[PDB]
C-alpha cells in the first residue's frame, strides 16, 4: 500500500497459495477426523506439572487434620 | 437381671443402655486402690474382661431374645483408645457417629464410611 506520505508492506510468514493452503487444511481436517493430539513443547511446565502431581499424592493431609470439609 | 428375667420368661425384650463407656471407666477409678498395676492408657489391666463378661450376657437365646441399643462414648474422639476398641468386637451394627460431621449442621452425624451391620 502506496500513500501520500508512507508506504507499508504487509508481509507474511510463509508462501501463500490456494495449492498449499488446501494441503494444509486437509491436513487440519485430517487430525480432527483421526483424533491426533500433539504434545505442547512446555518442558518447563511439564516438569513443574509432575513433581506437584507426586508430592501431592496420597497426601490424606484432610482425614488428619479434622477440617471439616 | 432384669431383662434377663424377662428373656428366660419366654418373651423378647428391649434393651437400652444410655452409656456403657461409664461402666469401664468407674472400673479404672477402682482399680489402683484394688492394688492393680495399670495397663495401656491408664486403664485396669482386666479391660477386655470386665466388658466381656457383661456383654456376653445380653444375648438373645431359643427361649427368647434381648434386642439392644447401646451408647459408647469415645474419649477425646478417639475411636482406637482401648475402650471403644475392644468394644467394636461385641456389636452386630456400629454406627460412628463423628464430629466433623455434626458441625457441619447434618444431623443424624453419621459416618458411612465407618458405619457398618452384620
Amino acid at each position: 500500500e502506496v500513500q501520500p506520505g508512507n508506504v507499508t508492506v504487509l508481509a507474511d510468514t510463509a508462501i501463500r497459495g490456494q495449492d498449499l493452503d488446501e494441503a494444509r487444511a486437509m491436513e487440519a481436517k485430517r487430525k480432527a477426523e483421526e483424533h491426533i493430539s500433539s504434545s505442547h513443547g512446555d518442558v518447563d511446565y511439564a516438569q513443574a506439572s509432575a513433581e506437584l502431581a507426586k508430592a501431592i499424592a496420597q497426601l490424606r493431609v484432610i482425614e488428619l487434620t479434622k477440617k471439616a470439609m | 437381671t432384669m431383662a434377663e428375667k424377662f428373656r428366660d420368661e419366654g418373651r423378647d425384650v428391649l434393651l437400652f443402655v444410655d452409656n456403657i463407656y461409664r461402666y469401664t471407666l468407674a472400673g479404672t477409678e477402682v482399680s489402683a486402690l484394688l492394688g492393680r498395676m495399670p495397663s495401656a492408657v491408664g486403664y485396669q489391666p482386666t479391660l477386655a474382661e470386665e466388658m466381656g463378661v457383661l456383654q456376653e450376657r445380653i444375648t438373645s437365646t431359643k427361649t427368647g431374645s434381648i434386642t439392644s441399643v447401646q451408647a459408647v462414648y469415645v474419649p477425646a474422639d478417639d475411636l482406637t483408645d482401648p475402650s471403644p476398641a475392644t468394644t467394636f468386637a461385641h456389636l452386630d451394627a456400629t454406627v460412628v457417629l463423628s464430629r466433623q460431621i455434626a458441625s457441619l449442621g447434618i444431623y443424624p452425624a453419621v459416618d458411612p464410611l465407618d458405619s457398618t451391620s452384620r
